[PDB]
């Protein structure tokens, strides 16, 4: 059981403040699960301050799905981003 | 190609 979020991360002047892990074909950062994971999230960031939580499932950036997606896929949707970033998350209970 | 657990940092 769980619960679906869409967290809008607001970048000031210190860069994101996360890092991904995961992703189809490599090794699972969560059980067998190969999705795109939250590893970390820097505490005086935009993505804590969002509430971005470590562990959560990140199912799509601006809308690009992410599911089924190799780790670069999500790199990639990261990179382009912009100054406002919403990410639809799965967050396990 | 990356192999392992692959982790990018987004500081």
């Amino acid at each position: 059981m769980g619960e679906e979020l869409t967290l809008t991360i607001l970048r000031q002047t210190g860069g994101l403040g996360i890092s991904i892990a995961g992703g189809k074909g490599s090794t699972p950062y969560k059980g067998d699960d190969e999705g795109i994971f939250i590893s970390r999230v820097s505490e005086e960031g935009p993505a804590a301050r969002a509430g971005v939580r470590v562990g959560d499932k990140l199912l799509e950036v601006n809308g690009v799905a992410l599911q089924g997606a190799e780790h670069h896929e999500a790199v990639e949707a990261l990179r382009g981003a912009g100054t406002a970033v919403q990410m639809r998350v799965w967050r396990e209970r | 190609k990356p192999n392992g657990l692959l982790i990018t940092d987004f500081p």
